[PDB]
């Protein structure tokens, strides 16, 4: 459903571990893609993209029974730094320098949170 | 006056507080509220004194931020130094002899420009009735003033 | 309602552009139509990016600037593909939208409608005449559809902007409390949708 | 918190004093009794500290 | 300064204020008279911190109420625009072809008057079309398509009847708020246009009616330049000596009408205002289907290309009007015959199409 | 100029006294004396927010916010922030297309991308030009700054060395700069080719710093415009400049109302540039030191550059008293120049070499 | 250059000043502090010091003193 430019970048190689269930394979792509994968209503797999136009309104006036409001700050963090290693099988093996391979970052950040707090993850692929 | 009014308006209301216009109650109310009235006044003097042509107190900072003091400013008159910061302030215009017809007259004088009668850059002023460094500070870059009284 | 708002302007500027691109039309590069088509089109371009220039007193708008420039310059490959002009008109006034607070867009909107309704009133007030009889039809067409619909877009803006304002001013009143306390030692919308006969003329 | 307010408003008090020092401030470029002075003046002030 | 403290701190502050420089200590809760005078003064401090904010918002015109805005531009210069009436067209019928008066008036049913401020003499009976223009300032003097008008004083050989096939039109109101201020700020930032090659075209095309102009600098050699202005609306594509001196004045002086301030012609340098003389050129072209419709075209085409690419001390070559010619498609075999050479002339001489032979 | 805090006092207590006969409001610890205190407290306060309604009507006090929109109402435009554009030498291995959008990034992090895609077949190291997407100060780095590659590319080597260094990265212009022109244009009234308005035409270009305007320079319609920039070695014009700048005043378009403006057609401008006249100072001075002769050189140079123009005098005083502004020094006697010193407008003196 | 009162009453309180300072008993005093102390005064625009150009000298017992300053 996503027309994004990006989002549709064709993997420059993408291998499957053996024994490995498809929505292990599909989750493990739509997580470095960023997309988020779910189930249609009938029965097909989806891509699924955000809505953006307000369609209801729920009010605790006129139409709930029972509202519960949860806002817990255990595990957002201030700044998500991943690390990995770079792409050196085959074509960009002649390319890519020594350091370059090992050394490759990128970072999001989080205004929501005022002190350090910060996260650093291992990339999942090249 | 209406300051003390609004202070025992402020004030509770009840049958005890007496708010009478012989009470000590209004007796002091007016000399608490006589200072906010003053207060009051100068707040309301910015509105003038926005405008260089009717500032008191500013008019020595409209007359550093315009670089003023010059020629056209008069000696101490605080009207003239009024009347020249607002003419400098909105200060543009041509070269045009109507221009500087309507330029001499803003200031107060009235001239007129009439043709050369020796060449032809050389322009001759008829004054009817400070002028002359302001028209040679003004003056058109190529051009030349020649002055005549009447 | 005042949350449907949005959506019927994103529907009202698409409506927009799918309307200039359809009835825009291709001209001959060399003739005087190309010149007064282009000569127009440089001049909606100019009105934009001076909006821009008064709005980056206070910010950074020199990718904008940048991307004005940019459309300027390849104006006569912007002429020939009519999408790609409508397309980058409207992403060029959602770029200017997508820098203005909810303290300045009205009076930026109100500017650039100011601006738009003077061009259109101006080629819009010579309907029959013997110079009228001169220019050739179809660039006439191209730039009076081009100037109904810049105006048309900048109103819509100018409209969303008003009522974004004034969610923005009931917002700040409910922000202050009602109950009854006590008090205690403190240590640590624009002026037009504030009266009630402003809103009235408004 | 009574107790929690009093470095708060210290710290706006040092901060604007600070600020109108350096405001009113003026430089004096000559090397006379006007500099020698204020020489003495703020190696005084030092000299205390 | 700015953000004027709370009516809550002035209370709490007053409150401390009282409370200090007094021997004792007030216990946790009671109902004081000090209280109550400590409240008032708040209130007033509060009072007074909104006024000076108001006042301190009438500083820059951006912010100013419409009252302080009006103060601001009577300062300047800028000076507001009123309501505008309405004018449109009158057809109406007379019988035995009389004379209207100079102030006859016309009524809707709604009560709003209409009049006709000029005189006009009718020779048969018929439909006439008249402008007429409504004694109401606001947009409401506004009518619509095939409004009915009647008389209100009748008239002999008149009937009271007026259809208004094409509606009247204006009825603007007062000006507002942001528009006067757009109009004051163009007029503080507006630049002074000293006489330029460029702004000579201006100043002589503003006129109303001209509609082309051109500028010679160094005519006649340095310190005079000339200009050359031409109105094609009229059915004399040439001016008349009054229209010269009519341009010639409004070079020499004219009230800018965008800034309120007085532009004209540089002191030193000598202007000179000149109409140009007509070198008419006969095409007499050769078509091969004779009809009216083609005969228009071709005509309409050449005085096309003549007002595009046609200037006072320019040549004109006989390849342009073969252009001009064949771009009509409408024909079948055309031929140029007369200009067969590059036609050319000098500055005070315009090029123009005369009377075309054949066509 | 706000009454002050006892002056309100005073007031006060007085205003009391005077509506209460017999009473005493200046006794200690007492009630009037607090309620005397606290209202003028409040005046105070009210007092301070006038002074600070006030001091903004004017640009050269008001404060930052409304200095803007002060700059904005009159029609200086702030000039926006430049990119660093820089020539970059990249290595290849064999024939390829560069596409325009890859990122080469520095060591600290600044990435630099191609705004236009190219070809090469050479199998050898190529230069091409590269800008910034900071567009800031920190664009522009030093002579050989080596960065490496972040988008993949086929058939090249991520690696690549600069040679030459970047440049062109700016900044945005200071409220304290917008002040400044604001100040020059309400100071300078604008006309159509005034003797200021030609001074601020040859300034507005770029390099030129100083400029003068000499009115009916040979004849009644002729006027002469010479200028200087500083900011360079020659401190002088060149043909080039000059002719640049007689462009720059002959035609430019403005940038608020969109047309152009510029000088009269009838009339000449003419610039041409000065003329060094050199003079040189005999001054002794009891002490010899390279920083007591770099501090009277600088000081000799400030006084030029404050109080000489092209066709005006300098007075043997202006020496002295620049030669006594130093502060090292014990004895500032001057020999050689005696007498004054005068040249035409179109030779400007200059402090040629100094002897000591 | 200009004679007018209140420069020469800056001029003298700029002597006044400039003996206050750096003189004292047994001192030497040159033209050089007395062409300085005119020339800081930043009201002028010509000048020049005729009378003291040698070098004044004293004992320890003897204090020196500005006069009367001629002209002004």
């Amino acid at each position: 459903e996503l027309s994004d430019k990006e989002s549709s970048a064709a993997f420059p190689g993408f291998t499957l571990d053996h024994s490995e269930t498809v929505y292990e394979a599909l989750v493990r792509a739509s997580r470095a893609r960023g997309v988020l994968m779910t189930s249609n209503a009938a029965g097909e797999l989806v891509f699924s993209r955000a809505a953006s136009t307000a369609t209801d309104e729920l009010v605790l006036g006129e139409n709930l029974l029972t509202l519960d409001f949860e806002e817990d700050f255990r595990d957002r963090f201030s700044e998500y730094t991943v690390k990995g290693y770079a792409r050196a099988n085959g074509a960009e093996g002649d390319d890519i320098d020594a350091k370059s391979i090992v050394s490759r970052k990128g970072t999001a950040t989080d205004s929501d949170v005022t002190r350090y707090r910060p996260m650093i993850i291992i990339a999942d692929s090249k | 006056t209406p300051w003390q009014t609004a202070f025992l308006q402020l004030l509770p209301s009840g049958l005890a507080w007496n708010k009478s216009p012989d009470s000590k109650l209004s007796a002091l109310a007016q000399a608490i509220s006589d200072v906010i009235a003053t207060a009051a006044d100068d707040a309301r003097q910015m509105l003038r004194e926005r405008f260089p042509s009717t500032s008191r107190w500013y008019l020595g900072e409209w007359e550093s931020f315009l670089g003023l003091p010059d020629c056209t400013s008069e000696n101490g008159t605080l009207s003239e130094r009024q009347r020249a910061a607002a003419n400098k302030m909105r200060m543009t215009g041509n070269l045009s002899r109507r221009f500087y017809e309507w330029l001499a007259a803003q200031y107060g004088f009235t001239v007129r420009l009439t043709d050369s009668t020796e060449g032809q850059w050389v322009t001759q002023v008829n004054i009817y009735g400070a002028l002359e460094c302001l028209l040679e500070k003004y003056k058109p870059a190529h051009q030349i003033y020649k002055f005549v009284y009447h | 309602t005042s949350a449907a708002v949005p959506a019927q302007a994103v529907a009202v500027t698409g409506s927009l552009g799918d309307t200039l691109s359809s009835v825009w039309q291709t001209v001959k590069d060399g003739t005087a139509a190309a010149t007064a088509v282009m000569e127009a089109v440089t001049g909606v371009i100019d009105d934009i990016s001076d909006a821009v220039d008064n709005l980056g007193v206070t910010q950074t708008v020199s990718g904008l600037m940048g991307s004005l420039s940019a459309m300027k310059g390849s104006v006569t490959s912007l002429i020939n593909q009519p999408a790609m002009l409508a397309s980058s008109l409207m992403g060029a006034l959602s770029g200017v939208s997508s820098l203005c607070d909810t303290r300045t867009a009205f009076s930026t909107w109100n500017r650039l409608a100011q601006r738009f309704e003077r061009r259109h009133a101006a080629t819009a007030g010579r309907q029959g005449t013997i110079t009228t009889s001169y220019n050739s039809p179809v660039a006439e067409k191209n730039i009076a559809t081009l100037n109904y619909v810049m105006l048309a877009a900048a109103q819509t803006y100018r409209a969303e902007a008003a009522s974004q304002a004034l969610t923005a001013a009931l917002d700040f009143s409910r922000r202050m409390d009602n109950a009854a306390r006590a008090p205690v030692l403190d240590a640590p919308t624009p002026p037009v949708f504030e009266s009630v006969s402003d809103i009235e003329k408004t | 918190d009574t107790s929690a307010a009093v470095p708060a408003q210290a710290v706006a008090v040092t901060g604007s004093l600070g600020d109108t020092l350096s405001s009113v401030w003026q430089t004096v470029k000559d090397g006379t009794a006007a500099a020698t002075a204020v020489m003495e003046a703020v190696t005084g002030v030092i000299d205390d500290i | 300064a700015y953000s004027p403290p709370t009516l809550s701190s002035l209370i709490a502050r007053t409150e401390q204020n009282i409370e200090q420089r007094l021997p004792g200590s007030w216990p946790q809760a009671r109902e004081k008279t000090l209280s109550a005078i400590a409240y008032a003064q708040a209130g007033l401090a509060a009072g007074c911190h909104e006024h000076i904010s108001w006042v301190g918002r009438q500083i820059i015109p951006s912010t100013a109420d419409e009252d302080e805005l009006l103060e601001h531009c009577r300062f300047w210069g800028v000076r507001r625009k009123q309501a505008t009436a309405a004018s449109g067209p009158l057809t109406v019928t007379t019988s035995a072809a009389t004379t209207i008066p100079a102030g006859t008036r016309w009524q809707r049913a709604d009560g709003v008057v209409y009049s006709l401020a000029d005189t006009i003499v009718i020779d048969r009976a018929g439909t006439t079309e008249i402008t007429v223009t409504a004694l109401a300032a606001g947009e409401a003097g506004n009518t619509g398509e095939n409004t009915l008008l009647t008389l209100i004083t009748p008239v002999a050989c008149v009937v009271s009847d007026a259809i208004t096939v094409k509606g009247f039109s204006g009825g603007a109101d007062i000006e507002s708020a942001a528009e006067l201020l757009s109009r004051l700020e163009y007029r503080v930032q507006y630049p002074p246009f000293g006489g330029n090659q460029f702004d000579y075209v201006r100043w002589a095309r503003e006129v109303s009616g001209v509609t082309r102009a051109w500028c010679f600098p160094t005519w006649k050699g340095g310190g005079t330049v000339g200009v050359t202005f031409v109105m094609d609306n009229r059915s004399n594509i040439f001016p008349q000596p009054a229209d010269v001196e009519r341009v010639a004045d409004y070079i020499a002086g004219h009230t800018d009408p965008i800034t309120g301030l007085i532009v004209g012609q540089p002191d030193g340098v000598n202007v000179t205002v000149f109409a140009p003389k007509a070198k008419p050129v006969n095409p007499r072209i050769y078509i091969s289907p004779k009809t009216a419709e083609l005969k228009q075209a071709i005509t309409n085409a050449i005085n096309t290309m003549f007002f595009n690419e046609v200037m006072p001390g320019g040549a004109l070559a006989p390849s342009r009007i073969i252009r001009a010619v064949a771009g009509v498609t409408g024909l079948d075999d055309f031929e140029v015959r007369f200009p067969t050479e590059i036609q050319r002339s000098e500055n005070t001489e315009l090029l123009t199409a005369g009377t075309i032979e054949w066509l």
